[PDB]
RNA sequence: AGACUCUGGCAUGCUAUUCUUAGAGGGACAAGUGGCGUUCAG
């Protein structure tokens, strides 16, 4: 899997949008998503960046 | 994008020379200058075709005064040789 | 014939035809 | 001031005038005589305005004047001199025009001033002026114009000599003459112009050099407003004649007199979009013009973009009256039976035929349209129909479709909704085409197909998602764009299942689909604006079901800040100010980052916040931006060197100079100081013309045959104006271009 | 605010080859439609 997204299949694309709505609909109703959205967004990329 | 000055001065040269055999459209006179010019680079081929086509389409609305001379001196070198 | 001669036989030929055409107090007031 | 009849009378002007001739002062000061005629305009402009029919009376003399003081050498008189003289036929004579009517040569009343006017200008076309030829040209232009249609019969002497004008060895007006003529041909129309001029190319000469082949690209060009029935009696003879005579010397081995005579029959059936703009007999004359034209359309390929063109005007702008919309509607049975021959017809130019088929459905019936939607829908159907063919009607399908009533579209709707999960991908994008255009008309059948199939539509576009290709994205947001336009308050659970496909759809593979994801952001907010009445939480609401796509994958993380990047230069205010600077926070965290694709969509967004959030709040955060900026890397500072360039503009330009610099590390130090020296450096047609390689007006050249006559009426013939008098080829022959 | 260089999307086409390969050949050129346009550049 290719970092951009003009250089794998168009088959490839579409299991990408599948898993991504997957991911809103497990993240959208979590209890974290409720109360500070920015905070929760931006302490994901804190750890993120943290790991890498 | 802008047109370069070789395309375009390969482009005058061209028209002048061989009016009579070239057509109005792009698909014709990319086959035609796939026969008359060598033309090392495809793209310079492609650009070249185009910006003769989009002459054509203009000098087609001219007065045929240009168009009738130019065509009777067109021959005048042809039969001499 | 060139610029400098052709402008000095057109003025020329202008006036010779105009003294053929040719061959008072301004009007102060105004209503009779 | 313009006075009225109490301050200034009538009668007085009429002296006022009378008096002033006494002056003039004497041809060539510029001083007075510019001031001298600029109120000899503004006297007989007041003058007409209080009685018009007098107003004429009074204008020969001073047009006698006028063009006699066009011989003055010093240009500011030859500029304010048509400039009075176009502004007395602009308001004094053009909508006073009517009344007159048509003048003969021998009229009585005001329309004998009218035969005075235009013998005055007559006499400045001779050799006498040579220089003042561009001037004169402008003002015969206007009178042309305005005067053309009610004086033709006065008006053949100058088309004569305005022909013979154009004879001259070397005219440098060449464009202004045909500017002159063309305008003419708009009032008073090509029969009355080619009576005065007679074409010569009326089947055979002997000579091939036309002298007067220059006033079938005039016409062309300028003719709107005559009858259609000209075209019909007059030129089809020729067309045909000369047609018929070019193949005659084809056989016969010569190709430079057929080749000359097929130009000149291609360049005479362009003037019928000229004359279809605006037809007064377009009632009668158009049953005389269809099956000519639909023979002319199947077995001529060389003039089928010329016809193609040629109904496209006639439609749109000669169709205007009810009673002329019949006729082109009656004859709507022959020409797409022809029309989508052409199309179909295996190999050209079918996109010519595809758009003269989408404007001629839209003045038709709408039973007809259902009859053909039927046998194109047989055609579709049938398994013994190849693709191209296949792909080729269903187009056809497309433009039958905003014309059909509810009935026809409900089946085909039906007929088409088991073919959007088709792996084909050329089928997939004509059904979601299909889906797309029905929705695209606002009103009429397909308006009302919205509300009535709405849960149907709502369903089948959400289960064709996971078979959907990459070019099939186009036409399936315009399908999103037409409904979203018209969604109630009971449809979140559409517009949050449809957010991350289009943010998705903001990096896919075209251009053209990116566009349409953009547009379609936008609306989504303003499907959010009319579901709530405090406008600010509902976009708010609209915000964080997108924030999500921050913390993902890297394709999502850099498509997301691209939407958040659009979605502030549209909704500037409407945020809240506070908003933005966390959002701005949160892509300094993101623009650390080692992929490409992130700091691409990252520093796009810091270019347009600081021009959507004001200085005083950038204020508060000039520190956090460019602290991540200063410590990225160095090939990432090398890769996006003036984009980052551009950013230290915005900021020194809006901000102070010095304190730039107490922030950034060394190396952006002698970059910045290049831009504070960037912000000190701020403080026609012949073959001849148009294959170029890319005191002073007065120089005349006379010619020296027969000896020259000044009194000859063809003396400014032999008059002049202007200057009279590399590749490689291989053995081969053919050319070397490098 | 790169008019620098090179290059990708899709190949049921060729080579030892529709699913993994790596060399080559196609394709894309503002190409076409309509508006804003000095009506030509954009």
């Amino acid at each position: 899997r290719p970092s951009e997204l003009s250089r794998m299949s168009a088959a490839q694309r579409q299991q990408l949008l599948e898993e991504e709505r997957t991911r809103f609909q497990e993240l959208l109703a979590s209890p974290a998503y409720r109360a500070s959205p920015l905070v929760a967004i931006g302490q994901t990329l804190a750890r993120q960046m943290q790991l890498e | 994008r802008v047109r370069t000055k070789t395309v375009k001065k390969a482009a005058r040269v061209i028209i002048e020379k061989y009016y009579t055999r070239l057509g109005n459209d792009f698909h014709t006179n990319k086959r035609v200058c796939e026969e008359i010019a060598i033309i090392p680079s495809k793209k310079l081929r492609n650009k070249i075709a185009g910006y003769v086509t989009h002459l054509m389409k203009r000098i087609q609305r001219g007065p045929v005064r240009g168009i009738s001379i130019k065509l009777q001196e067109e021959e005048r070198e042809r039969r001499d040789n | 014939v060139g610029p400098r001669l052709s402008r000095r036989i057109l003025q020329q030929a202008r006036q010779q035809q105009e003294e053929l055409e040719a061959e008072r107090e301004r009007t102060t007031r105004l209503g009779p | 001031a313009r006075p009225g009849l109490s301050t200034l009378s009538a009668e007085l002007n009429a002296q006022i005038i009378t008096a002033l001739y006494d002056y003039v002062p004497s041809e060539n000061d510029l001083q007075p005589l510019l001031a001298w005629l600029k109120v000899m305009e503004k006297a007989h402009i007041n003058l007409v305005r209080l009685q018009w029919d007098l107003g004429l009376g009074h204008l020969p003399r001073f047009f006698g004047t006028a063009v006699t003081c066009l011989l003055s050498p010093h240009s500011q008189v030859l500029t304010a001199a048509t400039q009075s003289l176009k502004e007395i036929l602009k308001e004094c004579v053009a909508p006073h025009m009517a009344d007159i009517g048509s003048v003969t040569s021998s009229a009585s009343g005001p329309a004998q001033s009218v035969a005075k006017m235009f013998r005055a200008v007559e006499e400045g076309l001779t050799y006498k002026f040579h220089a003042a030829w561009s001037s004169v040209l402008q003002l015969l232009c206007v009178f042309f114009e305005a005067c053309g249609r009610q004086a033709h019969p006065v008006m053949r002497k100058c088309l004569q000599s305005l022909c013979d004008l154009r004879l001259s060895p070397h005219f440098p007006h060449t464009a202004a003459l045909d500017q002159a003529v063309g305008a003419a041909v708009t009032s008073m129309g090509p029969e009355v112009v080619l009576q005065a001029v007679p074409l010569e190319i009326d089947g055979s000469e002997e000579t091939l050099d036309f002298p007067r082949s220059w006033l079938l690209p005039v016409i062309r060009d300028h003719v709107q407003e005559t009858r259609l029935g000209f075209f019909t009696t007059y030129f089809l003879p020729l067309a045909n004649t000369l047609k018929s005579k070019a193949m005659d010397l084809a056989q016969a081995g010569s190709t430079v007199e057929s080749k000359i005579y097929d130009t000149l029959q291609w360049q005479m059936w362009t003037l019928l979009p000229g004359f279809c703009t605006r037809p007064t007999d377009v009632a009668i004359s158009f049953k005389g013009l269809a099956r000519t034209l639909g023979m002319a359309i199947s077995e001529r390929p060389d003039l089928r973009v010329t016809v193609c063109q040629a109904l496209r005007t006639l439609i749109t702008k000669g169709c205007q009256a009810e009673a002329d919309r019949a006729e082109v509607s009656r004859f709507a049975k022959n020409f797409l039976p022809i029309l989508f021959n052409l199309y179909g017809q295996p190999v050209a130019p079918r996109r010519a035929v595809l758009e003269t088929i989408r404007t001629y459905l839209t003045i038709t019936d709408t039973q007809l349209v259902n009859s053909l939607l039927e046998k194109a829908s047989e055609k579709v159907l049938d398994p013994a129909s190849s693709d191209f063919t296949r792909l080729s009607v269903l187009d056809l399908v497309v433009a039958l479709a905003p014309c059909a009533d509810e009935a026809a579209i409900s089946k085909l709707y039906s007929t088409i909704r088991p073919y959007l999960e088709s792996k084909a991908h050329g089928v997939q994008k004509k059904a979601y085409r299909v889906l797309e255009e029905v929705c695209a008309s606002p009103q009429g059948p397909g308006a009302l197909f919205v509300q009535s199939h709405l849960e149907d539509l709502k369903k089948t576009l959400l289960d064709s998602l996971r078979s959907t290709s990459s070019p099939a994205k186009r036409p399936r947001l315009k399908c999103l764009l037409h409904i979203v336009r018209k969604l109630s308050a009971e449809h979140k659970e559409f517009i949050t299942a449809l957010i991350p496909e289009v943010i998705l759809c903001t990096k896919e593979v075209s251009v053209g689909a990116r566009k349409n994801a953009f547009a379609l952001l936008v609306e989504m907010g303003h499907a959010f604006l009319r579901f709530g009445s405090n406008q600010e939480e509902a976009l708010q609401c609209y915000l964080v079901l997108i924030y999500p796509g921050l913390v993902g994958a890297v394709t999502m993380v850099s498509c997301s800040i691209l939407a958040l990047t659009h979605l502030l230069f549209e909704f500037k205010g409407l945020m809240g100010t506070s908003t933005v600077e966390q959002l701005l926070e949160n892509v300094c965290l993101l623009l650390a980052s080692r992929t490409r694709d992130v700091v691409k969509s990252a520093l796009g967004f810091i270019k347009v916040a600081v021009t959507v959030m004001d200085v005083a709040h950038l204020a508060k955060h000039v520190q956090l931006v460019m602290e991540a900026i200063g410590k990225l890397s160095d090939d990432m500072r090398r890769h996006f060197r003036m984009k980052l360039r551009n950013l230290f503009t915005k900021f020194i330009r809006k901000f102070g100079f010095e304190l730039v610099k107490r922030l950034l590390p060394e190396e952006y130090h002698r970059v910045l100081v290049n831009i504070r020296k960037a912000e000190a450096r701020a403080k026609g047609d012949s073959i001849e013309e148009i294959l170029a390689d890319s005191r002073q007006r007065s120089r005349a050249w006379l010619k020296e045959d027969e000896p020259l006559n000044f009194l000859d009426p063809k003396v400014a013939q032999r008059v002049l104006a202007t200057q009279p008098g590399g590749f490689k080829v291989s053995a081969d022959g053919r050319l070397i271009i490098r």
